[PDB]
């Protein structure tokens, strides 16, 4: 069965970043995917409707979101897409957590008796004993199961056709200000051309979570801890565009005239969704890395203080520079870098280059089984309580650093041009992703007796204060009646509104410093909202914080998640609005309903 | 033993007379020189006291 | 159909 | 595996002659025939 | 040399990287994870471009009203309010549209061949040394075919929308999978239960991908040994009869309540060792037979197995054709893939590769095989390509080593038995109401079910847009009804329907817009032949002329449920009876129409051209 | 004797080394170029991606639905008899789809070049410093620096960056997608009745179907052109003149490409010939490129380590051979080689393909055979410039030479000869079909109204992304003109509101003209201009080579602009060269100005000069 | 326009 | 929305 | 020291008699000959005055 060696070259991983056509091919299908689901022509159309809904929320002075200004519209397009994709992933994680809890006995048996097998095999076994909607952990299968919302945001396509250079000179006329508001500064244009969002599926996270888990509770806690870190980094990514600075671009340095036996590669990753960066050097068969902070950088150096060291890296190497956008987080990239260092002796140089570049550019796990296991083990360590990196310290310092930059840039522009021009180009309302007043358009694929069900998940909140939720419903028919259902642990609340084309407030909630709210006398970490509409065309949900720049709740870790457990099993049940009666509306606990009929009270 | 809210830093001084010192921990731990980046956790450290 | 188009069309009918 | 079978050496040599590159195939088949001629005489004298 | 197939790498089995020979070497799409990921993304993009999930959700209400307006009998109604039926209709409607378009292109090709039969007969008789691909180019040039390329690149460019293979995971996205009722026989609870599919149907969709073969693929096997134009046409119809029967079986597997198996490849856990072996297990959803291919070293072995009559213990059924010893218990990594070729097409390449097992490198054997299964990409080695097409004809012809009619019939009986067993099992567990929601008894086969085919029109005659629908051929016998739904911006409009036969056409004028209107009722005998105005016909053409149209739909309905089947026609059956389809091309102009022109009129009444006005 | 250019070339170091073969399992092997046309897997994957982009931006279902609206708009233009564009005829509708898409891409490219000129002229002092200080760096590096000092919207010269920066409207037209589902070969036998003619008008002939299956448009971005423009530029004026000279040649080729479909002849297909059974170290390749948007073709042969090329005219063929006269020779190329033929569509122009061929010929000794194959096929099939930085600069230097005034090829002579040959072919095909079939049948299948892209009456749909106080701004660039005569411009505006107040603004060098129309769903004439033989027009007493039209609509849904020439086959204007562009300079800096329709009074409408306004506030006069 | 949207819009117009 | 659909819908409302 | 708006070019002439000149800077700087591309910033240069 000895081969002639031709087959092994075909399964050899390839240098996607270094090879230009491979880098040209990937940009094209990422652009096509973004335009398939988010159309520029459609988005420009709904600008007028969105502007009216934002104005109709009756926000306080100084907190209004004016979509008529070009800068605010552009930041809304990035924010709404980023928030949407994160929302589906959180919804998928909640569904997965429910399925694990129904099959705890079977899951516990797998975790105890399957320590020998690979991480991928354990994940496949876990997703089979549970009735998971997606049962594939391979990269190809995950792409097929991925929906429309979770598609990463392609920055250059968003900032296409937007006017940049508008010059009014010493003119304070209303006509001149109107023309000025229609454009964006050059700085925002460079920000979008270097922006690509990364959203990690729950199926990819189950492999790190189950690699050392021994009980179902630990597996759930590991899953929640990772998504607490993942969601926190997505907020930082949006705030980077809000400030007046220009985000750095990841790049790779290769020799200008490479040699066969003396080639070297240097990779610099600048994750937009993160507070730390990575520098990886490949000289011969030796691999070295350095984790550096993305905050506190001076003008002279693009690298901040390095917080974790894995050798000596020379960032002053001379050669050709190739720019690229990462598809993995800093933690995911670091996990492979540690794994690649250990297996450097047993791996060829081509394997070292190919495996690393495929993961950063295409989010492709290595075909090697031993390499795959070590990476997922290192991924668990970096996201655990015993992690070598204190993520909470670096996330908080990035937040402080970004706030100082916004004040410095706004004051600098105020002196040069004025207050009115500064507000146009540096809006102070947007701030963080979860702080910002944003809308999430909802898709409904379930119809109960002619009523389409639209599902929204309230929380989890990384910020505390007072939050309001509003729903806008557009229908073809006139004089319709639509219902809203808010589900908790104890029961659900049913509301009838029957108003279209305008926002209508459905909930006002108060969140404390621990990110928990008191819904009818019980502590809830999250709630599920379902909107039932007949012959619907569009359903939009708005969230709004009463004050601007709401303070942040400390990011939860593994111990915080196992300390308190909340039941989400009731989020699946729904009602039939066609069979509703007048006495059924209001707040009603389950004890009142019969088993299986949550529409009509006993 | 650390009873505080966050991780603490303990400074070790082994003098300048001894040639080599080998440190072993019950669990993997991080050690680095003064004002130097911390490495990944590992069981054993070989250090020069000077 | 977009939201603005639907809102505009309903105004014409009424 | 992946060979044809013939009733006689007569069929084998004629089939190879009519195949593509037949002129250089029959040269090998002739040496096979002389090898088989030696095999028959040797094995009849020394049956194993 | 002695070998007709010459490997790109020489006898040294080494090809230097960066050279022309290495650049044109085939690639292992299945084994490479970068290549597999890229193919899946492009496939999903193509499906989402043509079929939009947001559009299908919006059109659900309109389709539900139309299906109820058909006034079907009790026990035969299609209720799209139930989630299970809607998902099955989505898969079935796209499946039937692709098969319908392929059949339409076949009829045009048959007409083109018959118009230039003298030139076609000369090409087939005089020229026999050229390969199958070269013969197809000459035929597609002698006839004025719209698509003149047999290359995979030209085919994809000219494939057009409506023939794109259905992507199961996209269809199954966002549907509720788990709903409990917990002993609540109430109107509200039953309404909620009807909104969600079960886990079995979700798993079926995630392992589903249709295969539709263009007539430009069929022409190469058809002309590989054909000597006359009649033989070429008879071979074309025989292949497509087999394809349509297999396509019907593919839909029936979703209707019956069991999880379909998934094709996979087993490769060693350790990469880059001396020992090299690969195992491919192909479970074609559109077929009754499977393929198991094993390559250890340079040795290739295959086994054809039945996909029916298998116990739960073993996924494989009985072996109907053997080509060696294949071990399916080998341990290693399992990579799941979706085949893009039929079982016969996969089997044809396996036989050809076995013959040239020692004449090609292992990378060439794997690359050529995986490119065909995962991309429908024919091998670049012309000698290997010609042998594959010769085996494809043999597997279809009357001298086939496989009795396809026997295996297709057994698959139909096995699937019907499974539906009854699953329905009875769920009836006892939950109840009749729940069982009917999850296992609908109205769907059955693809061409037996009541289905709609949306029509696209690119031809406008004097302001009237022509929508063409081909009636037949029928694989079942009974009574069939046809209905047309016309959505038009104008408040009041007049639209015309025309049915073309061999001798004359029938002209109908209608006014009702949104409700379906019955156009034609037919009776078809056990030979799949209908008597349309005194003449036996195997198919008819229906053209709808609508002014300022927005959408036109045609509904096909059988009077009785589970219509009995018609035996699949073979080469001998097709050459026995010949029907003329040259009349399916002529059109009428509704603008220049009078009251006397409407009705059934034979050709003799019209002039040359002017199929509108009946004055000779 | 092969043509020898004394062009200075940088030394080129191959990845393969002295032995001219790359080592297995090395980083150089992973970054080596590899064939895309020869490999079936790649030539299939790229066609699928090319088709996907076309269907994303241009949907057949939408374009079929807009046929009724477009036909009414063309009818409402009230064109003279013999100049009417009847879209009810299938052939005319098919040609309009090709014409409208090609013109939109050409218009967008011309618009970006106009803005790029404005940024360079604003930052002239800094640009002049870069050009004279940095003359030793590569052309790509110069482009990156120039695009940074100016506030260019697209600051990336990399291929991946250019693809991302490109938007819908510049995507190449995929020919096979357009000709899908159109009826072919409708047969009416000796019938002259109205019903028979109506059916005849609904179909197209086989020839047009073959023409569309071999069509793929090429549109070069301004960022691609800046690298050749800055190779020898010393001042900003020279750089701008080079940029305008290149795009003048590019636009002239686009008009010829459309003219090929209008005539009754079928267009040739570019193909590659490869050995039937390739043998290691004995392989050969033959490339034949017939650019649709061009007047010359290229034949490139790779035998052993020798590169040989020939440039042949695409006009004057006697139908006995597919090659015309040879204009430039670079060796002996054998087109009679026997082997498998693979058909491909080129994504670069003839001037771009020739530049790489000359650069590769000079580097044949220093580059391996595989590198020459990979670099050539990648550029022809994907428009991907070589990763070898020295080779890329050599290609750009040759590209400047082929466009400069001292080019070895007289492009003006060959382009003019192609127009004359194409006109003769249309007459011959029309006369031949007028005899075999009737005059009515001849007019249906060979329309006389469609001559060339900038002569035929065409519509251009405008996209709007800027809103000023509720009014969306739609921008259209009037000019430049390659033909002289009288030209009329019309605007069609569709708005959801029943009554709407929309404005049009025409900007020139000194002042702008503001109009109000308030008419929906019908063409409204905005401007009538007379263009002299030099391509300039007298707009309010000053010579203008181009103008800017901005349309302001509230709650807009679609805005279309129609361009119309008084007489068919308007006489052409000699293509401008570098000297012509340098001699006369026009200021386009005023095209960036905008007005606010909401804050408009009755006295502000009309023609007003800049001195009547304050700084800013171009809406309201002092 | 979808068939559901067209039918609903026509009913609104009348 | 196509221009054909918009003009047709405008006529129905008016 | 550069007090201007942008970067400046300083010309160094070391004569023709000296054989080798070695340049070291407090910070990495850019230096190249006439009509030669400017390299990346380095701490030290070795030059021939001729």
């Amino acid at each position: 069965t000895v081969a002639d060696g031709t087959f092994n070259s075909m399964i050899m991983p390839r240098a996607v970043i270094a090879n230009e056509r491979e880098h040209f091919m990937k940009t094209r299908i990422d652009k096509i995917e973004h335009d398939l689901n988010r159309s520029a022509k459609q988005e420009m159309m709904d600008r007028q409707s969105l502007a009216e809904d934002y104005n109709a929320l009756n926000l306080a002075v100084g907190q209004e979101i004016k979509l008529d200004i070009a800068t605010q519209h552009q930041l809304n397009r990035l924010g709404s897409a980023m928030y949407k994709a994160d929302h589906e992933r959180e919804t998928e994680l909640t569904d997965l957590i429910n399925r694990i809890r129904e099959n705890e006995v079977t899951v516990n048996g797998i975790l105890e008796n399957q320590k020998a097998i690979t991480a991928a095999e354990r994940a496949d076994l876990l997703l089979e004993v549970v009735a998971s909607t997606a049962k594939s952990v391979s990269a190809a299968g995950r792409a097929a199961a991925d929906g429309s919302g979770v598609v990463p945001v392609f920055g250059p396509s968003v900032a296409n056709g937007i006017k940049v250079g508008i010059d009014i000179a010493d003119s304070v006329a209303e006509a001149a200000i109107a023309v000025k508001e229609s454009g964006i500064i050059t700085q925002l244009n460079d920000v979008y051309h270097a922006f690509q969002s990364v959203h990690v599926a729950p199926n990819d996270v189950i492999k790190p979570a189950a690699v050392v888990a021994g009980t179902s509770t630990e597996l759930i806690g590991n899953l929640q801890a990772i998504y607490s870190r993942l969601r926190s980094h997505s907020d930082i990514g949006f705030k980077k565009a809000t400030v007046g600075d220009v985000i750095p671009n990841s790049y790779m340095i290769k020799p200008v005239n490479s040699t066969e036996y003396a080639s070297w590669q240097l990779y610099v990753i600048h994750p937009v969704q993160g507070s730390l960066g990575l520098v990886v050097q490949l000289m011969g068969d030796a691999l070295t890395y350095n984790v550096f902070a993305q905050y506190g950088n001076t003008s002279a150096s693009e690298f901040g203080k390095t917080v974790l060291t894995g050798g000596a890296t020379n960032t002053a190497l001379e050669g050709t520079k190739v720019k690229f956008q990462t598809k993995v987080t800093a933690q995911q990239a670091l996990a492979l870098t540690m794994a690649l260092k250990d297996a450097a002796s047993m791996l060829s140089q081509g394997e070292l280059i190919g495996y690393f570049e495929q993961y950063i550019n295409l989010a492709l796990e290595p075909d090697n089984l031993s390499l795959q296991d070590n990476m997922h083990k290192y991924h668990h360590l970096l996201t655990s309580q015993n992690s070598p990196i204190d993520w909470n310290y670096h996330d908080e310092e990035m937040h402080k650093w970004l706030d100082s930059r916004k004040t410095t840039n706004y004051d600098a522009m105020q002196k040069k041009d004025g207050t009115v021009i500064a507000d146009i180009h540096i809006p102070k309302v947007f701030n963080d992703l979860r702080n910002t007043t944003l809308h999430c358009k909802l898709e409904g694929k379930q119809t109960i007796a002619g009523y389409t069900v639209y599902e929204y998940l309230i929380g989890p909140w990384a910020h505390y204060g007072d939050i309001d939720y509003s729903v806008v419903v557009d229908t073809l028919n006139e004089e319709t009646k639509w219902y809203c259902e808010v589900i908790g642990i104890d029961g659900h609340l049913l509301i009838e509104k029957s108003v279209q084309h305008k926002p209508e407030k459905i909930l006002e909630l108060t969140v404390n410093d621990s990110g928990v709210t008191s819904f009818n006398g019980r502590n809830h970490d999250r709630l599920k909202l379902k909107v039932y509409v007949k012959d619907s065309l569009s359903v939009k949900v708005f969230r709004n914080w009463i004050g601007i720049n709401a303070p942040r709740v400390k990011t939860k870790m593994f111990n915080d998640h196992i300390g308190v457990k909340y039941d989400y099993s009731h989020f699946d049940k729904n009602i039939s609005p066609a069979h509703l009666t007048l006495t059924d509306l209001g707040w009603h606990t389950w004890d009142q309903y019969n088993a299986g009929n949550w529409t009509n009270i006993k | 033993l650390n009873t505080g809210a966050g991780a603490a830093n303990i400074t070790f001084n082994f003098g300048q007379i001894a040639e080599t010192v080998i440190l072993k921990g019950s669990v993997p731990f991080q050690l680095a020189r003064l004002n130097q980046p911390m490495p990944a956790a590992r069981f054993t450290y070989k250090l020069r006291p000077l | 159909l977009s939201e603005t188009e639907l809102r505009a069309l309903k105004k014409l009918s009424t | 595996q992946n060979v044809n079978y013939y009733s006689s050496f007569d069929e084998f040599i004629i089939s190879q002659y009519h195949a593509q590159d037949g002129i250089n195939r029959v040269s090998t088949c002739v040496i096979l025939g002389l090898a088989l001629q030696a095999y028959d005489q040797m094995r009849r004298a020394l049956p194993v």
